[PDB]
Protein backbone atom coordinates (compact mmCIF):
# COMPACT_ATOMS: atom_id res chain seq x y z
CA UNK A 1 0.00 0.00 0.00
CA UNK A 2 1.47 3.14 -1.39
CA UNK A 3 -0.13 6.18 -2.21
CA UNK A 4 0.40 9.78 -3.87
CA UNK A 5 -1.64 12.87 -4.72
CA UNK A 6 -3.29 14.06 -7.84
CA UNK A 7 -0.02 15.93 -8.64
CA UNK A 8 1.83 12.96 -8.18
CA UNK A 9 3.66 14.36 -4.90
CA UNK A 10 4.25 11.06 -2.50
CA UNK A 11 2.18 10.31 0.73
CA UNK A 12 4.69 8.32 3.36
CA UNK A 13 3.22 5.72 4.53
CA UNK A 14 2.20 4.76 8.01
CA UNK A 15 4.20 5.41 11.49
CA UNK A 16 3.80 9.07 12.08
CA UNK A 17 0.37 11.31 10.66
CA UNK A 18 0.83 12.56 7.49
CA UNK A 19 -0.39 16.02 6.35
CA UNK A 20 -1.98 15.45 2.68
CA UNK A 21 -2.67 18.60 0.24
CA UNK A 22 -6.08 17.70 -1.80
CA UNK A 23 -8.12 19.96 -4.15
CA UNK A 24 -11.53 20.34 -3.15
CA UNK A 25 -14.26 21.60 -4.76
CA UNK A 26 -17.51 22.01 -2.07
CA UNK A 27 -21.45 21.46 -3.32
CA UNK A 28 -24.63 21.45 -2.20
CA UNK A 29 -26.30 18.18 -3.31
CA UNK A 30 -29.11 16.61 -1.71
CA UNK A 31 -29.72 16.01 2.01
CA UNK A 32 -26.15 17.25 2.33
CA UNK A 33 -23.21 18.97 0.76
CA UNK A 34 -19.99 17.56 -0.75
CA UNK A 35 -16.62 18.98 1.08
CA UNK A 36 -14.50 17.06 -0.87
CA UNK A 37 -14.28 14.34 -3.29
CA UNK A 38 -10.92 12.53 -2.04
CA UNK A 39 -11.50 9.83 -5.03
CA UNK A 40 -9.78 12.14 -7.33
CA UNK A 41 -6.88 13.35 -4.99
CA UNK A 42 -5.28 10.43 -4.00
CA UNK A 43 -4.44 7.48 -5.43
CA UNK A 44 -2.81 4.21 -4.44
CA UNK A 45 -1.23 0.95 -5.16
CA UNK A 46 0.19 -2.38 -4.10
CA UNK A 47 4.28 -2.73 -4.81
CA UNK A 48 4.01 -6.72 -4.49
CA UNK A 49 0.74 -7.56 -6.35
CA UNK A 50 1.98 -11.25 -7.40
CA UNK A 51 2.12 -12.46 -3.55
CA UNK A 52 0.40 -9.70 -0.92
CA UNK A 53 -2.99 -7.91 -1.10
CA UNK A 54 -3.58 -5.29 0.89
CA UNK A 55 -6.27 -4.15 2.71
CA UNK A 56 -7.43 -0.85 3.73
CA UNK A 57 -10.34 0.52 6.35
CA UNK A 58 -11.62 3.80 7.80
CA UNK A 59 -11.70 3.47 11.47
CA UNK A 60 -13.87 4.87 13.95
CA UNK A 61 -13.13 8.74 15.23
CA UNK A 62 -11.82 10.45 11.98
CA UNK A 63 -14.05 13.67 11.70
CA UNK A 64 -13.44 17.13 10.32
CA UNK A 65 -11.05 19.17 11.92
CA UNK A 66 -9.88 23.00 11.94
CA UNK A 67 -13.03 25.19 11.07
CA UNK A 68 -15.43 22.23 10.03
CA UNK A 69 -14.41 20.79 13.55
CA UNK A 70 -17.67 21.54 14.80
CA UNK A 71 -20.08 19.77 11.47
CA UNK A 72 -21.21 16.17 11.11
CA UNK A 73 -21.90 14.25 8.13
CA UNK A 74 -21.47 11.65 6.13
CA UNK A 75 -18.31 9.57 4.01
CA UNK A 76 -18.42 7.45 1.07
CA UNK A 77 -16.45 4.98 1.29
CA UNK A 78 -16.22 2.73 -1.11
CA UNK A 79 -19.15 3.16 -2.72
CA UNK A 80 -21.57 3.23 0.40
CA UNK A 81 -22.17 5.81 2.92
CA UNK A 82 -21.48 5.94 6.77
CA UNK A 83 -22.20 8.59 9.66
CA UNK A 84 -19.11 11.03 10.04
CA UNK A 85 -17.43 11.17 12.36
CA UNK A 86 -16.99 7.79 11.39
CA UNK A 87 -18.58 5.37 14.74
CA UNK A 88 -17.51 2.20 13.70
CA UNK A 89 -15.35 0.68 11.42
CA UNK A 90 -15.64 0.71 7.48
CA UNK A 91 -15.24 -2.28 5.08
CA UNK A 92 -12.16 -2.55 3.24
CA UNK A 93 -10.90 -1.16 0.00
CA UNK A 94 -8.65 -3.64 -1.58
CA UNK A 95 -5.45 -3.42 -3.20
CA UNK A 96 -3.64 -5.82 -5.31
CA UNK A 97 -2.48 -4.51 -8.53
CA UNK A 98 0.94 -1.99 -9.48
CA UNK A 99 -1.77 0.40 -11.04
CA UNK A 100 -3.14 3.25 -9.50
CA UNK A 101 -6.28 3.11 -7.88
CA UNK A 102 -8.40 6.17 -6.24
CA UNK A 103 -8.88 6.10 -2.71
CA UNK A 104 -13.27 5.63 -2.75
CA UNK A 105 -13.79 8.69 -0.26
CA UNK A 106 -16.20 11.49 0.12
CA UNK A 107 -16.45 13.26 2.07
CA UNK A 108 -20.06 15.46 3.13
CA UNK A 109 -21.81 17.39 5.64
CA UNK A 110 -25.20 17.83 7.07
CA UNK A 111 -26.99 21.04 5.73
CA UNK A 112 -27.66 23.57 8.70
CA UNK A 113 -28.33 26.63 7.44
CA UNK A 114 -30.11 27.97 4.26
CA UNK A 115 -27.22 29.58 1.74
CA UNK A 116 -24.30 30.02 4.37
CA UNK A 117 -21.04 29.35 4.08
CA UNK A 118 -17.66 28.51 5.71
CA UNK A 119 -14.44 29.67 4.21
CA UNK A 120 -11.06 26.99 3.90
CA UNK A 121 -8.34 28.78 3.01
CA UNK A 122 -5.46 26.99 1.04
CA UNK A 123 -3.37 25.60 4.11
CA UNK A 124 -6.01 24.85 6.73
CA UNK A 125 -6.89 21.93 8.22
CA UNK A 126 -10.13 20.03 6.69
CA UNK A 127 -10.09 16.05 8.24
CA UNK A 128 -8.36 13.84 10.13
CA UNK A 129 -8.56 10.51 8.45
CA UNK A 130 -7.85 6.75 10.64
CA UNK A 131 -7.17 4.24 8.10
CA UNK A 132 -5.91 0.58 9.22
CA UNK A 133 -4.07 -1.00 6.81
CA UNK A 134 -4.28 -5.20 7.19
CA UNK A 135 -3.34 -8.19 4.37
CA UNK A 136 -3.59 -11.68 3.48
CA UNK A 137 -0.86 -13.11 4.87
CA UNK A 138 0.73 -12.45 8.19
CA UNK A 139 -0.55 -10.53 11.18
CA UNK A 140 0.42 -7.27 10.05
CA UNK A 141 -1.86 -4.45 11.41
CA UNK A 142 -1.39 -0.96 11.53
CA UNK A 143 -3.16 2.22 12.01
CA UNK A 144 -2.39 5.52 11.07
CA UNK A 145 -3.77 9.30 10.49
CA UNK A 146 -3.95 11.24 7.17
CA UNK A 147 -4.48 15.56 7.84
CA UNK A 148 -6.66 15.93 4.67
CA UNK A 149 -5.20 19.96 4.21
CA UNK A 150 -6.93 22.27 1.55
CA UNK A 151 -4.36 22.96 -1.44
CA UNK A 152 -7.03 25.90 -2.61
CA UNK A 153 -9.17 28.42 -1.25
CA UNK A 154 -12.93 27.39 -1.15
CA UNK A 155 -16.19 27.95 0.87
CA UNK A 156 -18.06 25.06 2.22
CA UNK A 157 -21.64 25.66 1.59
CA UNK A 158 -23.66 25.40 4.99
CA UNK A 159 -26.99 24.74 3.53
CA UNK A 160 -29.59 23.52 0.97
CA UNK A 161 -28.98 26.63 -1.45
CA UNK A 162 -25.45 27.84 -3.07
CA UNK A 163 -25.09 31.37 -4.55
CA UNK A 164 -23.31 32.70 -7.95
CA UNK A 165 -20.41 34.25 -5.51
CA UNK A 166 -19.50 34.79 -2.10
CA UNK A 167 -17.99 38.43 -3.25
CA UNK A 168 -19.34 40.34 -6.20
CA UNK A 169 -18.07 44.03 -6.56
CA UNK A 170 -19.91 45.98 -9.31
CA UNK A 171 -19.10 49.29 -10.79
CA UNK A 172 -21.76 52.11 -11.08
CA UNK A 173 -21.56 54.16 -13.88
CA UNK A 174 -21.27 58.23 -13.78
CA UNK A 175 -23.48 59.67 -11.09
CA UNK A 176 -26.58 59.23 -11.45
CA UNK A 177 -26.33 55.96 -13.60
CA UNK A 178 -27.47 52.67 -12.22
CA UNK A 179 -25.52 49.36 -12.73
CA UNK A 180 -27.64 45.58 -12.00
CA UNK A 181 -26.20 43.46 -10.02
CA UNK A 182 -24.99 40.25 -10.96
CA UNK A 183 -26.00 37.44 -8.16
CA UNK A 184 -28.19 34.45 -8.36
CA UNK A 185 -29.03 31.32 -6.06
CA UNK A 186 -30.16 27.91 -6.68
CA UNK A 187 -30.95 25.19 -4.65
CA UNK A 188 -30.22 20.91 -4.52
CA UNK A 189 -33.75 20.71 -4.18
CA UNK A 190 -36.69 22.77 -4.26
CA UNK A 191 -36.67 25.61 -1.46
CA UNK A 192 -38.51 28.61 -0.31
CA UNK A 193 -35.97 31.40 -0.22
CA UNK A 194 -36.15 35.14 0.92
CA UNK A 195 -33.07 37.58 1.32
CA UNK A 196 -32.19 40.46 3.10
CA UNK A 197 -29.75 43.41 2.99
CA UNK A 198 -27.01 44.30 6.01
CA UNK A 199 -25.04 47.53 6.39
CA UNK A 200 -24.60 50.86 7.66
CA UNK A 201 -27.26 53.13 6.27
CA UNK A 202 -27.26 56.91 5.93
CA UNK A 203 -31.13 57.71 5.80
CA UNK A 204 -34.55 58.00 7.44
CA UNK A 205 -35.44 55.17 5.28
CA UNK A 206 -32.89 52.84 6.26
CA UNK A 207 -32.03 52.15 2.14
CA UNK A 208 -29.30 54.59 1.21
CA UNK A 209 -26.08 52.94 2.46
CA UNK A 210 -23.11 54.91 3.40
CA UNK A 211 -20.57 55.95 1.33
CA UNK A 212 -17.19 54.55 2.84
CA UNK A 213 -14.92 55.63 0.24
CA UNK A 214 -11.55 55.98 1.37
CA UNK A 215 -9.99 58.53 -0.95
CA UNK A 216 -11.78 61.69 -2.13
CA UNK A 217 -14.98 60.85 -1.18
CA UNK A 218 -17.76 62.09 -2.72
CA UNK A 219 -20.82 63.95 0.05
CA UNK A 220 -24.21 63.45 -0.22
CA UNK A 221 -24.23 60.52 -1.86
CA UNK A 222 -24.61 56.64 -0.93
CA UNK A 223 -25.59 53.59 -2.79
CA UNK A 224 -29.49 52.48 -2.95
CA UNK A 225 -30.66 48.67 -4.02
CA UNK A 226 -33.75 47.84 -6.01
CA UNK A 227 -34.82 45.17 -7.32
CA UNK A 228 -37.79 45.49 -10.49
CA UNK A 229 -37.99 49.23 -9.79
CA UNK A 230 -39.00 48.81 -5.69
CA UNK A 231 -36.45 49.84 -3.07
CA UNK A 232 -35.10 47.54 -0.40
CA UNK A 233 -34.08 48.53 2.98
CA UNK A 234 -31.79 47.25 4.91
CA UNK A 235 -33.01 44.38 7.12
CA UNK A 236 -36.12 44.01 5.12
CA UNK A 237 -36.67 40.39 3.77
CA UNK A 238 -37.28 39.79 0.01
CA UNK A 239 -39.33 36.71 -1.09
CA UNK A 240 -37.60 34.67 -3.79
CA UNK A 241 -40.52 32.24 -3.63
CA UNK A 242 -39.15 28.85 -4.66
CA UNK A 243 -36.18 28.13 -6.30
CA UNK A 244 -34.57 25.05 -8.13
CA UNK A 245 -32.13 23.42 -8.81
CA UNK A 246 -31.01 26.44 -11.64
CA UNK A 247 -30.41 29.55 -10.76
CA UNK A 248 -32.48 32.70 -9.81
CA UNK A 249 -31.45 36.26 -9.84
CA UNK A 250 -31.96 38.06 -6.66
CA UNK A 251 -32.79 40.69 -9.32
CA UNK A 252 -30.80 43.28 -7.59
CA UNK A 253 -29.88 47.04 -9.14
CA UNK A 254 -27.41 48.81 -7.69
CA UNK A 255 -27.98 52.95 -7.82
CA UNK A 256 -27.26 56.22 -5.72
CA UNK A 257 -29.52 57.99 -4.08
CA UNK A 258 -29.13 61.24 -1.93
CA UNK A 259 -28.49 61.58 1.83
CA UNK A 260 -29.00 65.57 2.16
CA UNK A 261 -27.33 68.68 1.41
CA UNK A 262 -25.28 69.45 -1.50
CA UNK A 263 -24.10 66.68 -3.79
CA UNK A 264 -19.98 67.17 -4.15
CA UNK A 265 -17.77 65.39 -6.70
CA UNK A 266 -16.22 62.16 -5.72
CA UNK A 267 -15.77 58.75 -5.21
CA UNK A 268 -18.29 56.23 -4.11
CA UNK A 269 -17.86 52.91 -2.49
CA UNK A 270 -20.66 50.64 -0.07
CA UNK A 271 -20.13 46.99 1.20
CA UNK A 272 -23.30 45.63 1.38
CA UNK A 273 -24.44 42.01 2.93
CA UNK A 274 -27.15 39.77 1.71
CA UNK A 275 -28.36 37.18 3.68
CA UNK A 276 -31.00 33.95 2.97
CA UNK A 277 -33.40 32.61 4.95
CA UNK A 278 -36.06 29.36 4.47
CA UNK A 279 -39.62 30.80 4.00
CA UNK B 1 -23.76 37.50 5.75
CA UNK B 2 -24.15 34.77 2.91
CA UNK B 3 -22.71 37.53 0.11
CA UNK B 4 -20.56 40.66 0.37
CA UNK B 5 -21.35 43.18 -2.31
CA UNK B 6 -18.62 46.01 -3.33
CA UNK B 7 -20.68 48.66 -4.73
CA UNK B 8 -18.13 51.17 -6.41
CA UNK B 9 -18.92 54.77 -7.95
CA UNK B 10 -17.99 58.31 -8.84
CA UNK B 11 -19.63 61.61 -8.73
CA UNK B 12 -18.29 64.12 -11.39
CA UNK B 13 -19.22 67.48 -11.84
Amino acid sequence: FACKTANGTAIPIGGGSANVYVNLAPAVNVGQNLVVDLSTQIFCHNDYPETITDYVTLQRGSAYGGVLSSFSGTVKYNGSSYPFPTTSETPRVVYNSRTDKPWPVALYLTPVSSAGGVAIKAGSLIAVLILRQTNNYNSDDFQFVWNIYANNDVVVPTGGCDVSARDVTVTLPDYPGSVPIPLTVYCAKSQNLGYYLSGTTADAGNSIFTNTASFSPAQGVGVQLTRNGTIIPANNTVSLGAVGTSAVSLGLTANYARTGGQVTAGNVQSIIGVTFVYQ
Amino acid sequence: ADVTITVNGKVVA
